[PDB]
């Protein structure tokens, strides 16, 4: 009994068809160079754009340049950049090095 | 004060017990909502989710879902959408607004149908029949102009012109269009919409069953086994008298 | 201060002000000719008056 | 009592309670119904609550948040039937409860009764305003009627109306005041209910014979407890059962309708189970005429145990007044579909027989039958 | 005071009862308990049933009663006048 | 017990518990404060009782309502603050509850400790709950950061973050589940609350003494009674002085901004009574060693009772003890103020100081002194 | 990275424990609002229930409520109204909307000021202050454009240009308008919004009071009344040994 | 057993008191308890304060320790480089 039973109780708390519907299908988008800005939220907001969903940052990352190509942005974008950037904590210092910004 | 008649129960595909719904008409009387009551009364409570449940292939409904949307979406970046994307959408209303639903049909006030069939009374043969009669005014009868005499209707005139005609429409089959059957192939579509666990929640009515007959006997014979011996009792009166 | 907490505590559940400020707001009342029909807003009841 | 687990923490002595509790031998099932009722509170508390979780009351929004609920939460449509579907049942394990009670007249313990009434009287008003969350226009109305039936008192009926309406409307206060009390509510009843058994653990359970049957007795650990055992989980299956197969069945008031404040049904009768209280009230033109009719109608049964005459307990040995008292079962039944009715004459006066009609079932016939008896018996 | 200890005086009366593995759960069930039906579902039959009997008449009887009433106006009055 | 109105309904009989009740002749007003301590309980039972009524959760609108309720609705404001202001004050009265525990050593008595121990751990998880509730930023990323703390589990840390939530955010059900719980909640905790005083009733009071006082004992009803009337109402002024003179003085949460999902504070701290706990959280780098040793860290107050090693109870006739006893209290006290502070290096250092400097006090020193007393003592 | 600075506590008309508010002034900051901070920040919390506590007469404020609003009313029979009518209704807001708001304050975001004082430490003194100063920028700092500085802002650079000069306006009462007076002008109103009850509520503090120093002594003579038996005891070993 | 009945045993101890009404709420209240305040106030004082006094120098100690550490950068390093 339980073992289907209980569950049902629990499973309730546990996900929802709603927010189901994130992780990012879109992303998509945009901005051009700087702007910067660039961020939204969803919690999130494949990706897909392409492909992606890897992260750079919160908040419309996207990628970095998305690997030289996109990104909205790619790098450099406004005060103070995508990543490096630096644009790390307040903004400063750590930027996204890491190394290679990827 | 009229007669309030009920609908002979016809027989379903769903329903007896275990009698299940089948999509195929269900992808059918889909489109006539896509075609027809899309008109005025709408449905606001289930998201393109359907998919594979009415059949529909991920993309199938997904492309489907995406034609069906489409407005603005430039308000200094507020928006909603165009194209719906994700499936979480409802339908578009075709009417924005009581005032504006009610004045377009004149005084009428065409309801939603998302429940309806659990709210009117004596489930889905009322509005088949109700889809079906359509009468010739009695000598002695007449109707507002917009209200059409059907018994099934409580006051018997109805503001809804008659929709279904034999071959309203090219169903997605391509099957030959019957007004009884482009009526009767909705039937099962609405049926599913207050419930659609409905085919699901059946499961564990068989599940239950079986796993019921287990335990009752079962107990019966452990609590039995106890009272064995009370039932077993014998008394002896022999006084020292 | 019985009379005080007891008191202040009943006074609480009985009425809102803004719901008492939302009673017969319509006062109008004449807007409308002889037999013709203005409307206002009632008790939260529509009237035909 | 050596190395007895049952004093090691003193808790367990109150456990004792149970275990050793001595119980009379020959038992219907129709005492199982009492530890059967606390079953369904139980099961309750937990649906409601994992429901309340995602429901709001909102007057604007609430009831759409329902729907929402039996669709796309983890399974929310078998938990929303289940807290409902429980309830009628258990309101039909509670009359049993009752049943038991004057069949062998067990009331003679006199306080407990009183207990048992009170306990009642709350539990209904309890889903009655249950009934209101679903913000259906049935309860919408219907609770828009009861309060509206409230005012007649003569003087400061009044403000009483909006002081619980809290407005002139039934809006926002009305509901989400209640939506507290609805919920708040059952726990207080839980808490009231291990009083009511106390008292019956003053003095030992009561049988069918009307005899005391000190002569013998039973440990309850072993026995009853296997007889719950059963007793206990077929109620489940009908409730189960129902619960899937027919789910509306017993759903017959029928809105989901989004309730209209302009607009009216075009029939309002209460749940099942009121209807027969609701019916009493058509039948006294007097408008506050009913009112005394329909709220006394129940506290009748506190005046039950002035009424016992007899030299002996059990009905089941006074064949005479077991007729009254079947006779009374239907007339009750009889009320129901009355009350399942509107208000068209030839029920109108059929309602309008059978309510003096009840009252003289119980209040006179009952307590003027086992006097002749004696008499008859030669007592 | 001890719940059982002091419940009552009894004298001389004797009990006898086996091990539940010495019977069965089924000791002539079907048998020996289906003539029980009848002495107790006789028993009381005599005195119950037939009040409801009446109230089933007067379910149909006020129905039909009920029926006539309103469903045929062309009956105390026909359609003439 | 000749027609004594105790026993007539057998329900007082258990009333007297407290009449007859036994009590100790010499008592510091420091033992008002377990009857103290169930006042605030009930005082605040109304209070958010009411508020309720009017407030709403819903994620969009809830903390809108909140404005609508200190303004709008009668005497609103009054009532919010004094479900809040007594919060504190309560915790107040928990401490010194405990407070008198040690001070006199009562824990011998045993599992009684366990049920305080669990008494407690519920209560501040409480309003950590109900802190949720006004839905300002400080709650919204309060809510955020602790939750976002316990992922770091090895293994199966992940779900249960998102599974608590109920998705990937903060949103609805994060927050409605809740007003459930910060609900349903303390009910319990009463219920609880009588368990904890029955084994008390095993053994009769402790005293300041540490010397079983059995020869002399007193009637409870006429007099601790009375220092109660006079210590119960104490409590109130000044819970009534800073409600209405200085209200946000201890509101020293500022935020009745409507919480922004992106935006963050300047600075986020817990309110005031976590601090210190919260503060020990920052002193570990390692994520997960705070962890262990944040939670633990009031857990040691489980294992006090293992480390009495004394021939004679009360400290206040051991001298040496007391001193860390005192020199514990500050220590406490401590950590609140560097708690108080940012993260920045001087404080850094500094609270990294009395962490392990905390542990040592409690740990080693306590257990270690009374030993030497004994030998010096001759014992 | 700022230091914080702190305001100088200044005197109040309600500083004070009794101390009051006085709506003489109350009136006049009002007419600021009504003048300036209309501009961007909102405070969306108060009908306009005001009237005699700010002294406005029913009428006085009922009129004056008339002018301030809204919109619209014609969109099939629904929607809100022109000329609020009651005073249940709040105010306008310069912008529908932070996208609007920002964008047009420039990324800027004007926060609704009612509760605002207690949500900014540090009392009215913050924004009295933070209304005073404007500063020279020192050498060797810059600003962003519309930012300001001034140390008081946090980041001590604010978009925010200085509405205050003296004579910004005329009061209602006529009094010459000064930059110091019609910022010190406004310092009560805000004071008196997050609390409309506080006027009101100090009653009960007097109130309480001396019905406090009553019933403390008279305990404290009770309970001694009943503890002067037991702390007057008397004991006597006379032992037959 | 009952509570004070089995409590212990007991012999040869003598009690003496009055009504209440016999005496006074206020015995010299004032001059007789003033001093005591001493003897307990003094009792204590040698075991408990100072550590508190510890705490408040760090308490001002540290603050103008962190203080300097940051509040001025021109310190250490002035602005020349
Ligand atoms: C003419 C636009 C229109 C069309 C097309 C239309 N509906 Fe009708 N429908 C209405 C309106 C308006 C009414 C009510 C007329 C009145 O109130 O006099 C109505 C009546 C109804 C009713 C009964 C009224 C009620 O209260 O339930 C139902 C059910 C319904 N429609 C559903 C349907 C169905 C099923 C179809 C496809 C056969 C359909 N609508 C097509 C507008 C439409
Ligand atoms: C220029 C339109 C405008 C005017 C006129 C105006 N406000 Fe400002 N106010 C703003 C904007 C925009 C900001 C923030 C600027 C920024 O973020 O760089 C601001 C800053 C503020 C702030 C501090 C920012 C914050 O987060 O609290 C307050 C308080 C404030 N205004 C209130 C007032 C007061 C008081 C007045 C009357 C002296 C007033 N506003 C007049 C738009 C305005
Ligand atoms: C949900 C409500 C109730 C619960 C949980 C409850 C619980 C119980 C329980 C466990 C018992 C012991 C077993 C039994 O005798 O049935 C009992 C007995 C009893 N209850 Fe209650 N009861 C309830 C309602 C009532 C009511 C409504 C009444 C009277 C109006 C009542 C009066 C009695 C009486 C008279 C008995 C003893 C009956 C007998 O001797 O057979 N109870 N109840
Ligand atoms: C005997 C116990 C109870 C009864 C008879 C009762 C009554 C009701 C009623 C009449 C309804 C609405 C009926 C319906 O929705 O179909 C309902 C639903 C609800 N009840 Fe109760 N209540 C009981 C105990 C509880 C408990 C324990 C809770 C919460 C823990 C609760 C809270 C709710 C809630 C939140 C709902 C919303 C679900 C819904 O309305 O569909 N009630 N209950
Ligand atoms: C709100 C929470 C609590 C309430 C309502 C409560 C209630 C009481 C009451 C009425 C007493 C009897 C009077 C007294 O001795 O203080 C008591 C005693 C006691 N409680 Fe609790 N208590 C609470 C919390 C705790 C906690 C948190 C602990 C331990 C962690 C605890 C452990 C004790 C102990 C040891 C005693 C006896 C102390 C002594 O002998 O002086 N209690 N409590
Ligand atoms: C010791 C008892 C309780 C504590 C410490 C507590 C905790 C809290 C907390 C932390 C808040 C928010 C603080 C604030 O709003 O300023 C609060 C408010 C609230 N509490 Fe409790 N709770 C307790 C008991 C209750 C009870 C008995 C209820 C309801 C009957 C309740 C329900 C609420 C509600 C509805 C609010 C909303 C008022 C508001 O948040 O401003 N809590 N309580
Ligand atoms: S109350 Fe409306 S008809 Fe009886």
């Amino acid at each position: 009994a339980a073992k289907n039973v209980v569950s049902q109780f629990v499973s309730s708390m546990s996900a929802s068809a709603d927010v189901l519907a994130m992780s990012k299908i879109e992303i998509k988008l945009s901005d051009i160079p700087e702007g910067k800005n660039m961020a939204f939220k969803w919690r999130g907001k494949d990706q897909e754009a392409a492909v992606e969903v890897s992260q750079l940052r919160d908040p419309q990352h996207d990628l970095e340049r998305v690997k030289k190509p996109e990104w909205v942005i790619l790098i450099g974008v406004c005060t103070h950049l995508g990543c490096v950037p630096i644009a790390n904590a307040g903004d400063f210092g750590g930027y996204y090095c890491p190394c290679h910004g990827s | 004060s009229d007669l309030e008649l009920h609908p002979p129960s016809y027989p379903w595909s769903h329903r007896g017990l275990l009698s299940s719904l089948d999509h195929t008409s269900i992808r059918r009387g889909f489109q006539v909502y896509k075609q027809v009551c899309s008109s005025c009364h709408s449905m606001d409570y289930v998201a393109y989710r359907h998919l594979v449940g009415v059949c529909y292939t991920e993309d199938e409904a997904k492309a489907l879902a995406e034609e069906v949307e489409v407005q603005d979406g430039p308000n200094e970046d507020g928006e909603m959408f165009m194209r719906p994307g994700k499936l979480s959408d409802y339908f578009p209303k075709p009417y924005p607004n009581p005032e504006a639903a009610r004045a377009a049909n004149n005084g009428a006030l065409p309801p939603d149908l998302s429940y309806i069939v659990r709210a009117r009374h004596g489930g889905e043969d009322y509005v088949f029949s109700l889809l079906t009669g359509y009468c010739e005014p009695p000598t002695g009868v007449s109707l507002r102009e917009g209200l059409y005499f059907n018994p099934y209707f409580p006051g018997q005139a109805i503001g809804m012109a008659p929709p279904i005609y034999n071959e309203v429409l090219e169903f997605d089959d391509g099957t030959p269009a019957t007004m009884s059957q482009v009526a009767k192939d909705v039937c099962t579509f609405l049926r599913w919409a207050a419930e659609p666990e409905h085919d699901h929640r059946k499961r564990m009515g068989l599940k239950m069953l079986l796993m019921m007959g287990l335990l009752l006997p079962l107990v019966y014979a452990m609590k039995r086994h106890k009272w064995s011996v009370l039932k077993s009792r014998k008394l002896a009166y022999r006084p020292p008298k | 201060a019985a009379k005080n907490v007891v008191s202040q505590f009943v006074s609480s559940m009985s009425a809102s002000a803004d719901v008492l400020a939302m009673s017969k707001i319509e006062i109008k009342l004449s807007d409308i000719p002889e037999g013709k029909n203005m409307a206002f807003k009632w008790r939260g009841k529509p009237l035909f008056v | 009592m050596t190395n007895i687990r049952k004093s090691h923490p003193l808790m367990k002595i109150v456990n004792n309670a149970f275990i050793d509790l001595p119980a009379p031998s020959n038992i219907s099932s129709w005492w199982n119904f009492g530890s059967l009722l606390g079953i369904c509170l139980i099961l309750q508390i937990l649906t409601g609550l994992f429901l309340a979780m995602h429901y709001t009351s909102d007057t604007t929004t609430a009831f759409s948040s329902v729907t929402h609920i039996c669709r796309d939460v983890n399974y929310g449509w078998i938990i929303r039937y289940m807290h409902a579907n429980g309830a009628s049942m258990f309101f039909i394990c509670l009359y049993m409860h009752v049943g038991r009670g004057l069949y062998y007249g067990s009331y003679t313990f006199l306080e407990t009764w009183n207990i048992g009434v009170i306990l009642l009287l709350t539990v209904m008003a309890t889903a009655f305003m249950g009934y209101v969350l679903p913000w259906g226009q049935m309860s919408f109305w219907g609770a828009t009627v009861i309060t509206n039936l409230l005012s007649a008192i003569p003087y400061i009926g009044t403000n009483l109306v909006e002081w619980i309406w809290g407005g002139f409307s039934v809006d926002k206060a009305t509901l989400t005041r209640f939506f507290a009390f609805h919920f708040i509510l059952p726990f207080i009843i839980m808490a009231i209910a291990m009083v009511h058994l106390l008292f019956l653990h003053e003095t030992g359970s009561n049988n069918p014979t009307g005899i005391s049957s000190d002569v013998d007795k039973i440990p309850f650990h072993p026995y009853y407890t296997i007889k719950d055992i059963l007793g206990a989980l077929l109620l489940i299956l009908a409730l189960m059962l129902l619960v899937l197969f027919a789910p509306d069945l017993l759903g017959d008031p029928d809105n989901y309708t989004p309730a209209n404040p302009l607009n009216t049904p075009p029939h309002i009768k209460p749940e099942w189970y009121f209807l027969f209280a609701y019916a009493i009230l058509r039948s006294i033109p007097n408008k506050l005429g009913g009112v005394l009719a329909l709220a006394f109608s129940i506290l009748i049964l506190a005046l039950i145990p002035l009424l016992h005459t007899s030299k002996q307990r059990s009905m089941m040995f006074r064949p005479l007044s077991q007729c009254l008292f079947w006779a009374l079962v239907a007339d009750l039944l009889t009320l129901t579909w009355i009350g399942g009715q509107p208000v068209e004459h030839p029920y109108i006066t059929i309602g309008q027989l059978a309510s003096v009609l009840y009252f003289l079932l119980i209040l006179v016939l009952m307590p003027t039958a086992g006097t002749i008896e004696n008499k008859l018996l030669k007592w | 005071g001890r719940q059982f200890g002091h419940l009552t005086r009894v004298r001389h009366v004797i009990t006898y009862s086996l091990s539940p593995f010495e019977q069965r759960a089924f000791p002539h069930y079907f048998s020996k308990g289906i003539p029980n039906v009848l002495r107790r579902t006789r028993a009381c039959i005599l005195r119950v049933a037939p009040p409801f009997v009446a109230f089933y008449l007067v379910y149909t009887w006020g129905t039909q009663e009920f029926e006539k009433s309103k469903r045929k106006n062309p009956a105390a009055y026909e359609n003439d006048r």
